[PDB]
């Protein structure tokens, strides 16, 4: 249905006819979904942990980037040198593309399980 | 007086003390030995 | 007796304007229909 | 429907409250600008 | 030093899982928790 | 990019590594291995066996209802298996 | 001249020894009858 | 009871052998230790 | 700053920011004294939770009368 | 120069695994927590405090092992080893559901000292502590979830036990006793979630799709140098897009990833408070405008009132086998059936 | 009452849109 | 300049502005308390304590009132239902208006210490800068904390000069404000002994007054004052907070579970009650006595109190609430005005039969009624084809024993139906629906609406407690990290210690 | 007393709309 409650009675029909959760695709879709919001999280709190200071405590610290410079805003070394040691150094990304890629990738392919 | 769970209150609480003291006893050793050269 | 130094100006951009009224007109459509109820 | 009457009110503070609070801080931010 | 060639322990590695877990398949179907 | 433990790669495509490990890994599936099959789990656990659920003729659940008493519970349903 | 025994050795075997045992203890388990 | 011995028999042996087979080069490692 | 009546009287009160005494001071008897107050409060959390039974101790309603 | 310095030193060096004073309460209790949890679903029963089978041992795959909570009429207990219960005996203890209140208490102190951790090495390497501070949501759940309450209801017996399939009944006696989807934080809590996934692909794919050409490579991963000052893609040609085809876009790189932060903590968040008050059966249950219309008029009917039908098919169909100790015995004619099934 | 409450909103929220997308502060260059 | 979120940190160099602005929050917390007591005293219906007690009404302040002493009003009626009482000056309208009273002049102290803020006493004298000893603050403030916990207990609780607080039998039924003399031994830290409450304020007071005399003299070890940033108010916030939202899940965890200080006449039975039938068993001992004594059934259930009979109803359990249905019990299923009766069923061969009682996590639950040893025997069943159950072929009736209907017998299956749906709700009450147009569904009471906003609280301020925490361990780089933070501090194996420069390789 | 109900939110916005108009004129000369 194109409603709140009618959503809700679509899944919870659909758990009685399917058992969805007893299905490996929706479990994907959880650990593609949550997985995001996990990862969503960590590289939001690590580059906002790694900002290279520009401003005052007086100023919020976004107004330390400005739109279109050609520098970085945050320090990755210092984020991955934070990241490696919290867990070990070879479970942190150095290389921002591959950590965007890793980003774009494990939700995108737990929803296609989903669906 | 001095009840059965009084008493296993008190295991409890030396099991912990135990537990500490020796990981800070192990601990403090090892320090020691393998110190930072400045 | 001198004025007080603390004194600083606020501010809220434009775009957090749009952010914050988002915000609160979202979260009235939410909760409108439970204090109807 | 018989919803709660005061709802009403509720439901219109919630959003005229807040909202005239960023109005308020919004357009004295333009001018000092 | 780096006599065993990485390749062959991964591979031989790989296929000890491979088994372990074809093990635990198999008694999917046989023995406790098979229905039967 | 290193802090002085010797790599992963050096050590376990190493002779010395599989000269032990050849024996510690098998040792240590053999040992669970025999944990079970000896019966031992069951025992340490208190886990039933298949035939220990229930009592013959009985289909009730040997459900714990007691919170003090709940130890001498749990033995009471054991006899009426032995 | 590498060190053998670490903070890390430690760690790992920590983890390591009884996920074999584990292993163990559950092949076994796929040869219970009921 | 006996099962218990069954089971740490094959760890117990297999510690030995790690021990016999890596002892020599753990001397060295204490040594180094000042 | 306005100097006042009240203010010249507590002013020995706002006089020592900063002082400190040396090391470690009383540290160690800090230490004991939370320490004992980790106990203390264990066993009034274990009598609640009814983990620590005692004589005399019914956590009970019934215990108003 | 005393022993504290020296065990300081010694903590905090750089090694394959940093331990800090944090890790003398992470590492023990984060081990034990995982240690409870497989010893538990390899060869731990759930017969004395549910009638389940929840071990390899029994039966049990993946999906059906549990270490389950306790019976209901161990209340609220600690279940200590030495406790009055279990009164040292570790076999009795397993099987009166102590491994459920060992890991949840040593996962609670584990979670601390987790925290802890991103707090020390956060310190000793020189940034700021958000990392932190953004784990601060995981914590509210667990604790909400798995503390708060099952201590607003009659016992642990409540709380979710830890499995795969335990959870999954966990979610369904919420919906059916709970209606919980009904309720504004549990949504609140799903568009943090959602949202935050739709952030973390939508921000990888517009930074993998706006890279600046920096070698000569068709894998495109090698032109990037941890070191190099430069921006890696063009914030301005990600901005024209999304403006283009969204009608806005970030044009502020701090702000960008603060809101990855923020949206989901702040969804985990507010699901916590709802549970907190379902932890009192303070449900968002009913619409009151919508009962009273439908008991006087059979012929309104909404997607609201047909699933408090289903809500009331869970319950009683699940209520005996869920609650064993309260001995329901619903005979076949009192079951809430539709016609035919 | 509740129904023209629930649309108000709707239709502000529509209205904030336009303003946010044509009525943005512009993105500028360095 | 400031974003919106930090407009009051320019507070925190200005001990003035800091006062004035503390004020003005006492002001605002002490005139809402007396305007929500005057509110509550212009609802408040005094005529019944029995079944329309303060806690069906939706009554939050006047119960914390009635606790520590104050129990009549100037209009001459006492909330324990004694008429034509005089309480002096402290009834509730007098506490109300010392509160009004009390806002207004910390209102006009904030505005004098807003003008003045450039106090010399702010000045740290040496350098001149606006400086705080906290430390000695600290002392000061714990002093003085021991002083007046320790009066508290000494004076007002044993009654020594003061009224006492409210104590009550276990079931609820004949609480007062009574002076209580302290508990020292052991039963002390039992939540339900009220002398506890007292001997813990005695002693804690005393250790108070003595550990406020360490703080005052004793300077902080430089180890520790560097450790916690002892010069650093934010740090006092940090703590503070850590040490509030810990006394808000006790104060929610007491409320809930109940103790001495949460007495059910003031708050609602809890929902504990309910789920170990607590009152039933009660009310049973007592008909079980009068009928060894050699009363009829009739004359037994007679003699059982209604304000007892009352505790053994399902709606008075606070677990039966909704986030959403608001406002007072009484709004839900109505004023009670009557206790029924006891209702006993038996079917048409004479056995006695029981009602299954609703638990507290069911919204709705079926009719099933067994006999003493838990067998089925009668339901209302749901598909009516196969039915073996009914009352109609069970040919139930019902009888009841005291209360209003005493002494009636229905045997029409639609009213005996009728009366096996309430059952399951416990004992069975007249209400009135009409007064305050109730709607017949459950609502929680104040002992339920407390505790979920102080757990939510709580559960709110350990985030604000992580949060300036951080600011006070992180202050250097909360504007972000050095600029010329080089790589080898944060590279593996530099440094033999991870961030010490000294231990360079 | 029998009351319009909607009374209260005529009275709440006649004094909230007017009022909130002024305030905002101000605080925004202030800053100027
Ligand atoms: C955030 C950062 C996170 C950091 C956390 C790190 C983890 C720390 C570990 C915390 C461990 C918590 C253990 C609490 C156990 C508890 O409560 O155990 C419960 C016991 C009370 O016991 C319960 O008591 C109930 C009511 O009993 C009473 O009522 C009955 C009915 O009449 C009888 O009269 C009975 O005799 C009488 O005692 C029932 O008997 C239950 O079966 C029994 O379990 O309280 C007690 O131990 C103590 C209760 C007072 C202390 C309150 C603190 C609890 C904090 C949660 C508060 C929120 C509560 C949820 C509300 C929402
Ligand atoms: C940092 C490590 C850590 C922490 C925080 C915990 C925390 C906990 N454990 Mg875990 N535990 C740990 C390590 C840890 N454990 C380790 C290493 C093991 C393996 C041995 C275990 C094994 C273990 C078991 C088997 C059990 C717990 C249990 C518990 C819980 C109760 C603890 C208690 O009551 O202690 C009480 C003790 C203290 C708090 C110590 C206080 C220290 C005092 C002040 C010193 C006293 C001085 C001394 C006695 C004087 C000497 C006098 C003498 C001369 C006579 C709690 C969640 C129980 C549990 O989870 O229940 C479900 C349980 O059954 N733990
Ligand atoms: C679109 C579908 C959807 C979405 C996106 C969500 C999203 C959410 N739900 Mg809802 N739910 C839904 C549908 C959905 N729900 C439906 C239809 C129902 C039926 C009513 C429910 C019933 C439901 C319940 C009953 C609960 C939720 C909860 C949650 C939250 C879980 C938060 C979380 O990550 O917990 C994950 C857990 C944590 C983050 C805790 C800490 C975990 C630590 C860090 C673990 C560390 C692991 C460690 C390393 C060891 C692992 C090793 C081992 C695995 C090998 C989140 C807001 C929960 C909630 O609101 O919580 C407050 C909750 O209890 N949901
Ligand atoms: C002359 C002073 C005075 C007196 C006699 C009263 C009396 C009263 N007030 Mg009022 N009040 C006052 C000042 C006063 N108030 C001020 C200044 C404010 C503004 C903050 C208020 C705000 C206020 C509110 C908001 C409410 C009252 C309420 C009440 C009533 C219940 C009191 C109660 O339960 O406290 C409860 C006691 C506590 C909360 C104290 C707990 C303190 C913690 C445990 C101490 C923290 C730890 C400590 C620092 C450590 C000490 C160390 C130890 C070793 C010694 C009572 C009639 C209630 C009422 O019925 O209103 C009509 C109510 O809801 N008052
Ligand atoms: C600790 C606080 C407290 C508590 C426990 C109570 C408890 C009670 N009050 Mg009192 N009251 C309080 C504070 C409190 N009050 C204050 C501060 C005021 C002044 C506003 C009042 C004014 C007041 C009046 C006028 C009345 C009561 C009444 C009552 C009773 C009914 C309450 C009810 O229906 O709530 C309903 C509660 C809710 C519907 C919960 C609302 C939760 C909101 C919607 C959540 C907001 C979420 C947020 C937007 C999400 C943001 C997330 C993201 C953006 C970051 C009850 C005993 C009533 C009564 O019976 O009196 C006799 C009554 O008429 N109270
Ligand atoms: C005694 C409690 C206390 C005190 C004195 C402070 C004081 C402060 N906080 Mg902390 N904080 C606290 C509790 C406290 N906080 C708690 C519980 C939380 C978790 C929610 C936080 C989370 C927090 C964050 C995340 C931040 C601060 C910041 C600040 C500073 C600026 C605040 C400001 O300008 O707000 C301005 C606020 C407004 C203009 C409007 C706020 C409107 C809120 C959403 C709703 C209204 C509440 C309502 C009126 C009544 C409350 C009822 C009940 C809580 C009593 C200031 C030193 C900021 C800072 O560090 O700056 C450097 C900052 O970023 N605080
Ligand atoms: C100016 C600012 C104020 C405007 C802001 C917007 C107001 C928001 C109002 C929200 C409440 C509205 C609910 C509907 C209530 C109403 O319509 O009925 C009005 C209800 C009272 O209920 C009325 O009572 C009457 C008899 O007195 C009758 O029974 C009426 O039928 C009944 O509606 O009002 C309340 O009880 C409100 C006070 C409750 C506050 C305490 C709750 C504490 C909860 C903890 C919350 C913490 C969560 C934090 C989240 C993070
Ligand atoms: C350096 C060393 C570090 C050590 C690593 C230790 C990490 C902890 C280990 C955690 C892994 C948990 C997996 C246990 C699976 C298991 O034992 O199954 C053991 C069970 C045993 O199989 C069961 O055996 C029973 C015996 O009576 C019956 O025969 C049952 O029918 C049969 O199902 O096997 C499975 O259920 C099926 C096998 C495949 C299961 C794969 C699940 C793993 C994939 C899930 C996603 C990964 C989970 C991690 C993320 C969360
Ligand atoms: C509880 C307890 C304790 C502790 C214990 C412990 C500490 C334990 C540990 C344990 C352990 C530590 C275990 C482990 C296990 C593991 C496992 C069992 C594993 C498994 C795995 C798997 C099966 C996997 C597979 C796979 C897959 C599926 C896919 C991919 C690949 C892989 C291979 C990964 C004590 C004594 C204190 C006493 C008290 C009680
Ligand atoms: C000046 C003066 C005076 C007067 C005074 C006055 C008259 C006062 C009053 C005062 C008052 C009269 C006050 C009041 C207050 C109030 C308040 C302060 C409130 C608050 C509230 C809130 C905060 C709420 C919140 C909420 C909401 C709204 C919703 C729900 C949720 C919550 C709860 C959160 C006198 C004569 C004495 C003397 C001289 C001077
Ligand atoms: C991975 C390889 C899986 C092994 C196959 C196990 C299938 C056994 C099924 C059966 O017993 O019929
Ligand atoms: C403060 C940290 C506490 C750390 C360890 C506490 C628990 C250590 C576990 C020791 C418990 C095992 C011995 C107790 C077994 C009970 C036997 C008995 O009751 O006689
Ligand atoms: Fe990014």
């Amino acid at each position: 249905p194109l409603g709140i409650s009618g959503t809700f009675n679509f899944m919870i029909v659909f758990q009685a006819e399917h058992n969805i959760l007893m299905h490996p695709f929706h479990q994907l879709g959880v650990a593609g979904v949550f997985g995001g919001a996990l990862f969503c999280a960590m590289h939001g709190s690590l580059v906002t942990s790694s900002l290279i200071r520009e401003t005052t405590e007086t100023e919020s610290a976004n107004y330390g980037y400005k739109f279109g410079q050609e520098e970085e805003t945050y320090n990755i070394v210092a984020a991955h040198g934070y990241f490696g040691r919290l867990i070990f150094q070879y479970a942190s990304f150095n290389n921002s593309r591959s950590l965007h890629f890793f980003l774009a990738a494990w939700p995108v392919v737990g929803v296609w399980f989903t669906a | 007086t001095i009840t059965p769970s009084l008493k296993g209150f008190f295991i409890g609480l030396l099991s912990g003390a135990v537990v500490l003291g020796l990981t800070f006893a192990v601990l403090i050793a090892i320090s020691q030995i393998d110190k930072v050269q400045r | 007796m001198e004025p007080n130094p603390n004194r600083q100006p606020v501010e809220l951009n434009r775009t957090s304007l749009y952010l914050g009224l988002l915000l609160i007109l979202v979260l009235a459509l939410l909760f409108s229909s439970y204090f109807f109820n | 429907m018989e919803v709660n009457q005061l709802g009403l009110i509720a439901t219109a503070l919630f959003v005229l409250v807040p909202s005239v609070f960023l109005i308020i801080l919004y357009v004295q931010t333009e001018s000092q600008q | 030093g780096g006599r065993i060639p990485l390749w062959i322990v991964a591979t031989v590695a790989g296929m000890g899982v491979i088994v372990i877990v074809g093990l635990f398949f198999y008694g999917a179907y046989a023995g406790l928790g098979s229905s039967l | 990019g290193t802090t002085g433990e010797r790599p992963f790669s050096d050590i376990i495509t190493s002779v010395r590594y599989w000269v032990i490990h050849s024996i510690t890994i098998p040792a240590l599936f053999i040992a669970g291995w025999l944990f079970v099959s000896t019966g031992l789990a069951y025992d340490v656990f208190g886990t039933p066996r298949p035939d220990s659920y229930y009592a013959q003729e009985q289909r009730s659940i040997p459900l714990v209802t007691d919170r003090f008493e709940a130890k001498q519970q749990v033995e009471t349903f054991l006899e009426q298996l032995k | 001249s590498y060190p053998i025994f670490t903070v890390r050795w430690v760690a790992v075997h920590t983890l390591a020894v009884p996920t074999i045992f584990f292993l163990g203890a559950i092949a076994a388990m796929q040869f219970i009858q009921r | 009871d006996w099962r218990v011995l069954v089971v740490l028999l094959p760890v117990l042996l297999a510690a030995g052998w790690a021990v016999r087979n890596i002892l020599p080069y753990a001397v060295k490692q204490v040594q180094k230790l000042l | 700053a306005r100097r006042t009546w009240l203010g010249d009287i507590l002013r020995p009160l706002n006089s020592e920011y900063g002082k400190v005494a040396p090391g470690w001071g009383t540290t160690p008897l800090m230490a004991v004294f939370m320490g004992l107050f980790l106990v203390f409060l264990l066993i009034i959390l274990e009598i609640y939770n009814s983990t620590l039974i005692l004589d005399g101790v019914n956590v009970s309603w019934k215990a108003l009368g | 120069r005393g022993w504290f310095d020296i065990l300081d030193d010694w903590l905090k060096r750089d090694r394959f695994v940093f331990v800090g004073w944090s890790g003398i309460l992470l590492f023990p209790c984060a081990y034990l927590a995982l240690g409870g949890w497989l010893t538990g679903t390899t060869f731990v029963t759930s017969w004395y405090t549910h009638g389940l089978a929840s071990s390899y041992l029994e039966g049990c795959n993946f999906l059906t092992v549990a270490v389950s909570t306790p019976a209901n009429s161990m209340g609220h207990s600690l279940l200590l080893l030495w406790g009055p219960e279990a009164q040292g005996d570790f076999t009795r203890w397993c099987q009166l559901g102590g491994l459920w209140t060992f890991i949840a208490l040593h996962g609670a102190f584990g979670l601390i000292g987790f925290m802890l951790r991103q707090f020390e090495i956060a310190r000793l390497v020189g940034v700021r502590p958000y990392n932190a501070i953004a784990f601060s949501a995981p914590i509210a759940v667990f604790v909400s979830v798995f503390l708060i309450y099952p201590l607003g209801q009659s016992s642990w017996f409540f709380a979710p036990s830890f499995g795969v399939a335990a959870i999954f009944r966990f979610l369904l006696f919420f919906q059916g006793f709970h209606n919980w989807t009904l309720n504004p934080f549990h949504m609140m809590g799903v568009a943090g979630v959602l949202g935050g996934a739709l952030l973390c692909a939508i921000h990888g794919a517009t930074v993998e799709n706006t890279l600046f050409q920096d070698g000569e490579g068709a894998s495109t991963f090698r032109a990037f140098n941890p070191t190099q000052a430069e921006e890696t893609y063009s914030m301005v040609t990600a901005n024209r897009f999304w403006s283009q085809i969204f009608g806005i876009a970030f044009s502020n790189k701090r702000w960008l990833h603060f809101f990855m932060l923020f949206v989901p903590v702040t969804g985990l968040w507010m699901s916590a408070i709802g549970v907190v008050g379902l932890a009192l059966n303070l449900r968002s249950y009913d619409f009151i405008s919508q009962e009273i219309r439908a008991a006087e008029d059979p012929e309104f009917e909404t997607f609201y009132t047909k699933n408090l039908l289903l809500n009331e098919g869970i319950r009683a169909w699940m209520a005996p086998q869920d609650q064993p100790h309260e001995n329901f015995v619903f005979p076949e004619e009192v079951l809430p059936r539709g016609n035919a099934l | 009452m509740e129904t023209i409450t629930y649309v108000f909103i709707f239709a502000c929220i529509i209205a904030l849109f336009f303003f946010a997308i044509f009525f943005r502060e512009p993105p500028r260059i360095t | 300049g400031l974003p919106w979120y930090r407009v009051h940190t320019v507070l925190i160099n200005d001990p003035g502005r800091l006062i004035a602005a503390h004020l003005m929050h006492t002001a605002l917390v002490a005139g809402w308390a007396g305007s929500m007591a005057l509110y509550e005293l212009a609802t408040f219906d005094p005529s019944d304590p029995v079944l329309n007690p303060m806690w069906r009404q939706g009554m939050f302040v006047l119960p914390f009132m009635a606790r520590l002493g104050v129990t009549g009003s100037w209009s001459g009626w006492s909330i324990t239902g004694e008429t034509g009482i005089d309480p002096g000056f402290w009834s509730f309208e007098g506490v109300a208006l010392a509160h009004i009273v009390l806002s207004g002049l910390l209102f006009l102290a904030a505005c004098w210490h807003w003008v003045y803020w450039d106090l010399e006493l702010f000045r740290d004298p040496r350098t001149g800068e606006p400086a705080l000893d906290l430390p000695k603050m600290f002392g000061i403030h714990l002093f003085l904390a021991g002083l007046l916990c320790f009066g508290f207990g000494a004076f007002h609780l044993t009654g020594l000069f003061g009224p006492g607080m409210w104590v009550s039998d276990p079931y609820g039924l004949t609480g007062s404000v009574q002076p209580v003399a302290p508990e020292w031994g052991p039963d002390g830290f039992n939540p339900y002994n009220p002398g506890g409450v007292v001997a813990h304020h005695i002693a804690a007071g005393i250790v108070g007054i003595i550990a406020g005399l360490f703080h005052i003299l004793v300077r902080p070890p430089q180890r520790l004052y560097k450790a916690l940033r002892m010069g650093n108010i934010e740090t006092v916030l940090s703590s503070s907070i850590a040490a509030v939202f810990f006394a808000a899940f006790v104060v929610a965890g007491t409320m809930w579970y109940g103790s001495a200080t949460t007495p059910i006449e003031l708050f609602g039975p809890t929902r504990y009650q309910w789920d170990s039938s607590y009152f039933q068993q009660e009310i049973n001992r007592r008909v079980q006595a009068s009928l060894a004594s050699g009363a009829t059934l009739e004359e037994a259930w007679s003699a059982i109190p209604e304000k007892l009979a009352f505790y053994d109803y399902i709606g008075n359990n606070p677990a039966k609430g909704g986030l959403f249905r608001t406002g007072p019990m009484n709004k839900g299923d109505g004023i009670a005005q009557a206790w029924k009766g006891h209702a006993v069923f038996r079917n048409k061969e004479g056995e006695e039969l029981f009602v299954r009682r609703m638990p507290a996590f069911f919204e709705s639950f079926p009719v099933i009624l067994t006999d003493k040893n838990g067998v089925v025997k009668a339901d209302i069943p749901f598909r009516r084809a196969e039915s073996k159950y009914s009352f109609e072929q069970q040919g139930v009736t019902v009888s009841f024993y005291g209360g209003e209907l005493n002494g009636q017998t229905f045997t029409d299956p639609p009213t005996v139906k009728s009366y096996a749906r309430k059952a399951i709700f416990g004992e069975i009450f007249e209400f009135d629906t009409e007064t305050l147009n109730s709607d017949g569904i459950f609502r929680t009471s104040p002992r339920g609406w407390f505790t979920f906003a102080h757990a939510v609280f709580a559960l709110l301020f350990f985030f604000g407690h992580i949060w300036h925490g951080a600011r006070t361990l992180f202050r250097d780089v909360f504007s972000g990290i050095d600029p010329e933070l080089s790589p080898e501090q944060v590279e593996w194996g530099f440094y033999q210690k991870v961030g010490d420069v000294t231990t360079r390789r």
